[PDB]
């Protein structure tokens, strides 16, 4: 109801969970599928200029590495979250049984 | 001569002599290969005995009935019959016995003697005979299971058939007892026929 | 009733057909005279139009708005007769005919000439072989789990 | 005679007699039971 | 066995906890599948055997059965209700939030173990009376847990399919429906209608 309140309990939960349940499994999965590839080079080393990964802003000062990106990814899935849960609790829907 | 269905024709050169019964009936090509007959036998063989079974329990009730003993109802009538319990029940418990049973016999025509030994008590198993013939404790009373008994076993199974044949035609055509339909042609026969029936 | 449909004996569409149908065969009847072979055969074709019209009123067909009779095919059992009865009985006769074939064709296989065979039938060869066709449902079950219907190594 | 008895088993021979035979056979079961939309038996 | 007279797999011999070469479809075929079907066997087994005294017992008691309990969420103001007390925490959001972060933590805790003989025998801080002495008495308690887990998922599925044949009902009111006419109350009702 009161709607800040809910906004950042769902996104701290969503970045807590992030940073301390799922980081791992996810670093991994991320390592293993890798970067997109054509021909069997990636993207940069066919010729293609703005295809480049952006080094400077990935690195982090966080212990496990928890960067910009993951912050934008993680915060937003608790703001949808958070946003279907004040939705379809003031909308006055009802089933019944 | 091992016996002919039909004295001009030539034996099929599948057909052996060897299980009983053997008189070189296969017109129709079915039994040509030694797989599909070593299955065939034991369908004839199963068959048979149910049909002995039910002829005789669908015949032999009619005429005890007949002449006052017992008061049974008729064969095509006694499933609706109120019992001490549904027919749901019974065809339940039907359906788990025979389920058993079946797969009992299943495995034995798939790999004889490995069905063989109680699976509750280990000992009392049953000595080897062979496919479609399972003496043993099925056999109390020790009868020889020689070549003569078993021609006599798939005649008398053969014929069983065709009655239950007879059986469910008749009725389905006439509406009444096989008995009913044997007596009501036999005293005055030459107009009680399939004919006037149709 | 079933989609709508309400039987041919309550369906009042089906009387008007049937009537109309009748008297226009007897208008065109009150001709040529009275017993001459003419009105004999309409006399008869009137009277087949009766017997056709009561049979569907007895076998318990639905009829719709039009007045004629419908199908329903989806399993019912109230109306196997529309198609599933005589479904079995053509996929049985189809088998017998598609069986006698191939049989005769792998019968005459090995001819040194078979062709001659193909185009000049052997009448007493096929004569031995129609009637396989009554049993072609057991032969053929009995051939697949045999691993003998299906032409192995194609 | 046995030229023609193989004569008569040719393609063409062999078809016209079996389905003129087939047509004799559907048009006398068509006029004893006409007009059948439905399997009325069982 | 689990059919005597009938083949034996190849790749089931005999010596995995609860082996009676039962696989007619071949899906154990590959070893890297068959190591995790065993390990989800395990896991089915044991949520159901721990589940169907959570069915029956509470019916048992005073209480509603398996259905009746989870049916205060579909309506508005719904609010639980445990040993006939109403929960303060009851309402349905808190509850599932709930459920969902605990078990998604454990759950993922599982996946993180790669023995893969822990994967379904960790032990250690769950095994506290220390039953694995003996790795003779210990192989019988695996057969004897597997056995009972079977057994468990039965009788679960079986709750299931007698719910939807008579819906509003619990697994004691069918006891007592059957052994109030035994030869009139039974499955034939619900297979010949
Ligand atoms: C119902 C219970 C009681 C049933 C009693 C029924 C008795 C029969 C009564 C009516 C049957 C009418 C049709 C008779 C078949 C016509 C004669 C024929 O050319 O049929 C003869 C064939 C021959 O049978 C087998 O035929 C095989 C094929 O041989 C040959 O078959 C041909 C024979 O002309 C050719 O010679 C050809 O080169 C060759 O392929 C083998 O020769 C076998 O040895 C031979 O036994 O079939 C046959 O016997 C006939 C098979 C009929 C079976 C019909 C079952 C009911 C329908
Ligand atoms: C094989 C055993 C058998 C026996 C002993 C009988 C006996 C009898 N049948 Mg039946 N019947 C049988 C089989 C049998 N049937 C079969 C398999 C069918 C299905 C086609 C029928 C269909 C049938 C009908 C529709 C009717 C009878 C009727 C009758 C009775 C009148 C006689 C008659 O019309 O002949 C039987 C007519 C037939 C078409 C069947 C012919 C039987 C064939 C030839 C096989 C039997 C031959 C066998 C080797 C010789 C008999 C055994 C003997 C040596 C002991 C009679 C008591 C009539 C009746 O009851 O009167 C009201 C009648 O309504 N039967
Ligand atoms: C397109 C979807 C669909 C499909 C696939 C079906 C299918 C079926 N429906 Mg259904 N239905 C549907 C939609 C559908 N329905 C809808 C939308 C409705 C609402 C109106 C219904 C309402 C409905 C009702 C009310 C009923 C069905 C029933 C049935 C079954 C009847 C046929 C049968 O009994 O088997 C076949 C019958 C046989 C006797 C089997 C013999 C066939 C032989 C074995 C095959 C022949 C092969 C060859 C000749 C020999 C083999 C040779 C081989 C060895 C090589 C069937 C499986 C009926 C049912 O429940 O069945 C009991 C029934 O009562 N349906
Ligand atoms: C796929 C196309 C198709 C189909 C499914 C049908 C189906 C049917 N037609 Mg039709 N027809 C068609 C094409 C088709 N036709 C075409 C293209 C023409 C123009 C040439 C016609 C012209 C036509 C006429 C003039 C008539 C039919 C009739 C019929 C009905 C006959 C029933 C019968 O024969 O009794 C039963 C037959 C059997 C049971 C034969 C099987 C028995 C075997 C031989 C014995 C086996 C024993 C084991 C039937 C429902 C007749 C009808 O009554 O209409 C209502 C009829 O009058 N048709
Ligand atoms: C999902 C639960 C589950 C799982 C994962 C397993 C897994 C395994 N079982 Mg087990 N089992 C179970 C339940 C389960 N079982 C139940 C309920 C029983 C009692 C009936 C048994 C009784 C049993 C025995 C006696 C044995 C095994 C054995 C095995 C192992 C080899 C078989 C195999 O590889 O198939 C893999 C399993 C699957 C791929 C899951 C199949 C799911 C399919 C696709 C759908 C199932 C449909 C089903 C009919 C639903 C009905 C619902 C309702 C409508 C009735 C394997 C590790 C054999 C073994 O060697 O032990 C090590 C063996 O001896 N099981
Ligand atoms: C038939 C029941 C059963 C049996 C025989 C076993 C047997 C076994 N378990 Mg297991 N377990 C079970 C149920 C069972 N479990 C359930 C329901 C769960 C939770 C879903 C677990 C979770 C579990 C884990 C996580 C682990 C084991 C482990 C083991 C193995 C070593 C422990 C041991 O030997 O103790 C012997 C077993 C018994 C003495 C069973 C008697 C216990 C009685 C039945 C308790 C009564 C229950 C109670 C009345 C019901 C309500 C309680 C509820 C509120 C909690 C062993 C083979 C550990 C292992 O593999 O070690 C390497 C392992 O880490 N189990
Ligand atoms: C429903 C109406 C149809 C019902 C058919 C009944 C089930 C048929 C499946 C069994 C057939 C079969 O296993 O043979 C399978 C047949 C080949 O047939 C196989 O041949 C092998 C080598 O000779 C063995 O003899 C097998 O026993 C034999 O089944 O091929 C297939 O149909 C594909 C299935 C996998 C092979
Ligand atoms: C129609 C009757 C046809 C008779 C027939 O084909 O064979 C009868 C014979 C065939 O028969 C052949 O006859 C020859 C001498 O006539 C030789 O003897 C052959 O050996 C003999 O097979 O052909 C005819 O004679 C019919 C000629 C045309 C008749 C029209
Ligand atoms: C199973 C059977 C009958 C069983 C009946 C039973 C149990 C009756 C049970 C009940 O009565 C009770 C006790 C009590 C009642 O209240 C209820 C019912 C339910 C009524 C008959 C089979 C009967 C089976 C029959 C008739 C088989 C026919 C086979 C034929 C004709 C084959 C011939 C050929 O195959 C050859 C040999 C060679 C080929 O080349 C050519 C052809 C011609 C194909
Ligand atoms: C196993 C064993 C071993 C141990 O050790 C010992 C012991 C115990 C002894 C044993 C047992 C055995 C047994 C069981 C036997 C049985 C048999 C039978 C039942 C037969 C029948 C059998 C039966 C049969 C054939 C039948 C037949 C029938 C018939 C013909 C009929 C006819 C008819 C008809 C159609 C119709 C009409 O209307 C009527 C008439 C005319 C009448
Ligand atoms: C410094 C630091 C810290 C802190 C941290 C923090 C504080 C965090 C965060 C963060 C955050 C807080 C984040 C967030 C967010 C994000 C995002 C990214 C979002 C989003 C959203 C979206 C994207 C969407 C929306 C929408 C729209 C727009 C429309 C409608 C609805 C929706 C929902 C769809 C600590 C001390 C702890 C540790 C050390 C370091």
């Amino acid at each position: 109801l009161n709607p800040s309140l809910v906004i950042s309990l769902s996104t701290g939960l969503s970045l807590f969970l992030g940073r301390f349940v799922f980081f791992n499994f996810q670093r991994e999965n991320v390592a293993k599928q890798g970067l997109p590839e054509q021909n069997g080079v990636t993207h940069f080393e066919a010729g293609d200029t703005r295809a480049k990964e952006y080094v400077s802003l990935l690195k982090s000062n966080d212990p496990v590495g928890f960067n910009i990106v993951d912050v934008l990814a993680w915060g937003s899935i608790g703001h949808i979250v958070a946003y279907y849960i004040l939705a379809t609790s003031s909308n006055g829907y009802d089933p019944k049984f | 001569k091992k016996g002919e269905w039909l004295p001009g024709l030539a034996s099929p050169g599948y057909l052996t002599g060897s299980l009983p019964g053997d008189n070189g009936f296969d017109p129709l090509g079915l039994a040509e290969d030694p797989e599909n007959l070593k299955w065939f036998v034991q369908a004839e063989l199963v068959n048979g005995r149910w049909a002995m079974l039910g002829v005789a329990g669908m015949l032999l009730p009619e005429v005890f009935t007949s002449i006052g003993i017992i008061n049974v109802p008729k064969w095509y009538d006694a499933g609706k019959e109120e019992y001490f319990a549904s027919s749901s029940t019974l065809f339940v418990i039907e359906f788990i016995l025979f389920h058993y049973v079946e797969i009992r016999r299943w495995q034995d025509i798939k790999n004889p003697g490995s069905v063989n030994q109680d699976p509750i008590f280990k000992q009392y198993s049953l000595p080897a005979g062979e496919v479609g013939y399972p003496g043993g404790i099925f056999n109390p009373l020790n009868f020889a299971p020689t070549l003569e008994a078993k021609e006599k076993e798939i005649a008398n199974g053969r014929l069983a058939m065709l009655a239950f044949l007879g059986f469910i035609i008749q009725h389905n055509v006439t509406g009444k007892g096989p008995f009913d339909n044997l007596l009501q042609h036999i005293s005055d026969p030459w107009h009680n026929t399939i004919v006037q029936t149709l | 009733d079933i989609a709508g449909l309400t039987p041919c004996k309550d369906s009042k569409q089906f009387a008007k057909r049937e009537k109309q149908s009748i008297k226009k065969l007897e208008s065109s009847l009150k001709l040529y005279a009275p017993d001459s072979a003419p009105a004999l055969a309409i006399n008869a074709t009137i009277e087949k139009t009766k017997r056709r019209f009561d049979n569907y009123g007895k076998q318990g067909l639905l009829c719709g708005a039009d007045g004629l009779p419908h199908l329903i095919v989806s399993g019912d059992q109230r109306h196997w007769g529309e198609f599933i009865t005589p479904g079995i009985l053509f996929l049985y006769i189809a088998g017998w005919i598609g069986w006698v074939g191939r049989s005769y064709l792998i019968a005459i296989r090995d001819d040194k000439k078979p062709t001659q065979k193909e185009i000049i039938i052997d009448v007493p060869l096929a004569t031995g072989l129609v009637f396989r066709g009554f049993s072609w449902p057991i032969a053929a079950y009995r051939e697949l789990l045999n691993g003998e219907l299906v032409a192995k190594d194609v | 005679m046995r030229d023609l008895k193989t004569y008569l088993s040719v393609a063409p021979v062999a078809s016209t007699l079996w389905f003129a035979a087939l047509a004799g056979l559907l048009i006398e079961i068509n006029r004893f039971f006409p007009d059948a939309l439905t399997f009325p038996f069982f | 066995d689990w059919m005597p007279g009938q083949p034996r797999p190849s790749y089931l011999d005999g010596s995995a906890p609860g082996d009676f070469g039962f696989d007619p479809l071949r899906l154990g075929e590959v070893p890297e599948n068959l190591e995790r079907f065993k390990e989800s066997e395990l896991i089915h087994c044991r949520w159901a055997m721990l589940a169907v005294p959570g069915i029956l017992v509470p019916e048992a008691l005073g209480l509603g059965n398996w259905v009746k309990a989870q049916e205060w969420a579909a309506l508005p103001g719904g609010q639980a209700t445990y040993l006939g007390n109403p929960v303060p925490w009851g309402t349905l959001p808190t509850i599932l939030v709930i459920e969902f972060l605990s078990i998604a933590f454990v759950e993922h805790q599982r996946s993180m173990e790669k023995d893969p003989e822990k994967k379904k025998y960790p032990g250690g801080a769950f095994d506290p009376l220390g039953y694995s002495k003996d790795p003779k008495k210990f192989h019988e308690y695996k057969i004897k847990e597997v056995k009972n887990g079977r057994l468990a998922l039965l009788a679960f599925v079986g709750i299931c399919v007698q719910q939807s044949a008579y819906p509003g009902t619990g697994p004691l009111e069918n006891l007592a429906t059957h052994l109030a006419d035994p030869w009139h109350n039974t499955i034939g009702n619900v297979l010949i209608p």
